[PDB]
């Protein structure tokens, strides 16, 4: 256990070829309390016209992050460090197609 | 980036009383620095292996090898933390080795191996061997790291691995596009043993123009465990156009293992 | 139960429970994306994690279907602000702080404004 000083030192989801929707991951004990977990809008990517190009895949970017949970759950400044998986955004890739 | 067996993992070597298991990649030696730190690992080397579980599944495992240096810092060696870092996701996994019996000779050089970290096909990892105690603030490195790269399911001994197979590495749709009379197309293909949907993707072209005269897409819903490995056929009405004959049929699976990013399979029919 | 909470600070037990044990096979797509990117390993010996992987957009624009760059589309970095622990020294004395580190997790392709 470590004593730490209290002072903890854009619109791409709509704009992107592979767009996403943010989901409310709310937690009253955890800090950050609310984390926005981005989930892909389509299976494919949005083409030059504004329709879905199914010859393309929209996959999400995922990350491990450090959050702090109140430990014990009630106490004021006593926290225990937590590691979690977060879907951050979606990118658009080219799918691996095998020919005959 | 999962450990293999929560078995009684052993690092116990002749002349070395050793024990291993789980660690947060934050050591007491980082929070509380000890004055006399031991020297860095010599000749670290990660190499790809495979593992067989009691259940009969085959898995890619990162095979961590290292040794120690001749110098007198040996007596002050208390253990070793082994990190594996998934570059794409920053997903860390650590195991510390607790040396109960302190090493004091160098008559025989000590060689070390860990081969329980399971690694996923087509990936990149920074595998570090941190000697413990960790060096004092503004101390010299004392660890070693090596970039380890796992191959894709095209790799020979990879496509017979459980993670590969589960993402349909050994699947063959034997896809066949037989032309029907009333300007139609029957599309025949074999199915995989997963209750996931698929998508047939038709792109008809003229005889050499490489731009779609007709593009169609069709959804084949999740098969029941009965329909597993049994060949399916879907009849689609083509665009009744002259020149628009050279077809391209692309079957896309949606296996849990990949979700969308799965291997697609292409068929190309002439005139 | 509650520990004796000292003033102007926090108690930070470091026993990090990974409540997110994935079980969703990820891959090396950095090379395949329309907005491709490279990864760089960052080592700060006085931080936790000591190793942080930052991503860097390969180009100003997005790569098309033929394999060449398209400038009418822009390659943007997508960032995730995370926490790190910072060890500091005055001498023999060691202090601990929490820092917010903005990490570039990869690149997406966006239509301009
Ligand atoms: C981003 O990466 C460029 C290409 O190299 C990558 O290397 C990776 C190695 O793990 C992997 O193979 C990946 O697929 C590759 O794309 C670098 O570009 C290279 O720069 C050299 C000079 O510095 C040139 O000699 C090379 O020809 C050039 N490669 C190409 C494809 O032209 C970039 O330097 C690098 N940039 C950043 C910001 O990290
Ligand atoms: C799917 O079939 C392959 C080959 O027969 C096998 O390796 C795999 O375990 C099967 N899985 C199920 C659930 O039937």
């Amino acid at each position: 256990t470590v004593m730490v000083n209290l002072n903890i030192h854009s619109d791409y989801y709509n704009r992107s070829t592979s767009p996403w929707n943010l989901h409310r991951n709310e937690d009253p004990e955890r800090y950050p309390s609310v984390i926005w977990e981005a989930k892909c809008r389509h299976l494919g990517c949005i083409n030059a016209d504004g329709n879905v190009d199914y010859h393309m895949n929209s996959v999400p970017i995922q990350q491990e992050i450090l959050v702090l949970r109140r430990e014990p759950p009630h106490c004021p400044n006593s926290f225990r460090l937590e590691k979690i998986l977060v879907s951050v955004g979606c990118t658009c890739v080219t799918p691996i197609v095998h020919h005959v | 980036l999962r450990l293999l067996d929560h078995r009684a993992l052993v690092c116990s070597q002749p002349g070395l009383n050793c024990t291993v298991k789980n660690s947060t990649c934050l050591d007491d030696s980082w929070i509380h620095p000890r004055n006399l730190t031991p020297s860095s690992p010599k000749d670290l080397q990660i190499q790809l292996h495979f593992a067989h579980t009691q259940q009969g599944d085959l898995f890619p495992v990162a095979h961590i090898e290292w040794t120690l240096q001749t110098d007198a810092s040996i007596l002050y060696l208390e253990g070793a933390e082994l990190s594996v870092l998934q570059l794409n996701t920053n997903e860390r996994l650590c195991v510390r080795f607790e040396f109960l019996s302190k090493l004091r000779h160098h008559h025989r050089r000590w060689r070390f191996t860990f081969s329980h970290f399971v690694v996923d096909p087509d990936q990149e990892y920074e595998v570090t061997v941190h000697h413990l105690p960790k060096p004092i603030p503004d101390g010299d490195p004392n660890h070693q790291s090596k970039n380890f790269l796992v191959p894709d399911c095209e790799h020979a001994r990879m496509k017979v691995t459980t993670p590969c197979m589960s993402s349909g590495s050994l699947w063959d749709p034997n896809i066949t596009v037989e032309t029907l009379e009333a300007h139609q197309l029957r599309v025949s293909f074999t199915l995989w043993n997963e209750s996931t949907h698929y998508q047939i993707l038709l792109t008809s072209f003229p005889h050499m123009e490489n731009h779609s005269c007709f593009e169609h897409m069709h959804h084949i819903p999740a098969p029941r465990p009965e329909e597993f490995h049994q060949r399916s056929n879907v009849t689609l009405t083509l665009r009744n156009l002259k020149g628009c004959c050279r077809h391209q049929v692309q079957i896309q699976p949606f296996f849990s293992s990949c979700l969308n990013d799965c291997l697609r399979h292409s068929a190309t029919v002439s005139c | 139960s509650c520990p004796p909470v000292p003033g102007g600070s926090m108690k930070l037990d470091i026993g990090i429970i990974n409540e997110n044990q994935r079980v969703s096979m990820s891959r090396n797509i950095e090379s395949r994306s329309t907005s491709p990117w490279n990864y760089t390993v960052t080592w700060d010996p006085n931080r936790y994690p000591s190793e942080v992987v930052q991503a860097q957009c390969r180009n100003l624009g997005c790569i098309n279907a033929q394999g060449k760059e398209d400038i009418s589309m822009n390659s943007v970095p997508i960032q995730q602000e995370t926490l790190v622990v910072r060890r500091k020294h005055q001498g023999c004395s060691v202090s601990f702080q929490l820092e917010k580190v903005l990490v570039t997790v990869g690149c997406t392709c966006v239509t301009p404004v």
